[PDB]
């Protein structure tokens, strides 16, 4: 996880942060996901306990409860690839994507 | 201008005379001698641009092509990634890698 970003296949644990500046987004244990400073909510407090959030393969922001049941969803789809939910500076969380370019200082060849 | 954040390079915003991304270990610098290199990872990586121009800045552009252009807005080296119109980021990543999403799908503010 950065301390910004979400990328598809990582998890925004229960309690758990992204931050940028004062801008901070709270995955709650009362399942309710808030970007404080930011004025805005998921709005599904009460609705679940030890909930995550994750980002699918085609850019969709996901709340799950510890049993694995969908709570809430950004609707916001594109094609199958790979995604980031950036936490901006100026206060929004934006997803991004697919990817369009790499640079990979791994390969050897 | 948009703020700078130390892992991140959103579309419009420029470095320049060893302006750099910071993650962790890893860093991405546009350098002063036109190159731009990635220290990171196993092996970094560099744009091989060093002397070929004077003043140079990077700058990701609203279409997902980042691009090197001297002092005279001459085409140094470009990514060569183009989509569709709208906002990009490119993120140096935790994990070494430097990799370009975008457009913006959604968003908390309009």
């Amino acid at each position: 996880l950065g301390t910004n970003y979400l990328l598809s296949g990582q998890t925004l644990n229960t309690d758990g942060h992204l931050k940028n500046g004062d801008f901070d987004l709270v995955m709650q244990n009362d399942c309710n996901l808030v970007l404080y400073n930011g004025n805005w909510q998921s709005n599904t407090a009460n609705n679940g306990r030890d909930c995550k959030l994750t980002l699918t393969d085609y850019g969709e922001l996901v709340i799950k409860n510890g049993d694995g049941s969908t709570v809430w969803r950004s609707r916001a789809k594109s094609v199958k690839g790979n995604y980031a939910a950036v936490l901006h500076p100026d206060g929004r969380l934006v997803v991004f994507g697919p990817s369009v370019f790499k640079i990979d200082p791994w390969v050897p060849g | 201008n948009i703020p700078f954040t130390d892992n991140l390079l959103f579309s419009g915003q420029v470095l320049y005379g060893d302006g750099r991304l910071t993650a962790k270990n890893h860093q991405l610098v546009m350098q002063g001698d036109c190159n731009l290199v990635l220290y990171g990872g196993k092996y970094g990586w560099q744009s091989n641009t060093h002397g070929n121009g004077e003043h140079c800045f990077l700058r990701l552009n609203h279409k997902g092509e980042l691009i090197i252009k001297d002092d005279d807005f001459k085409t140094i080296w470009s990514s060569n990634s183009s989509s569709k119109q709208g906002d990009y980021v490119l993120i140096l990543r935790d994990d070494g890698f430097a990799v370009i999403y975008g457009p913006a799908i959604w968003e908390t503010s309009a």
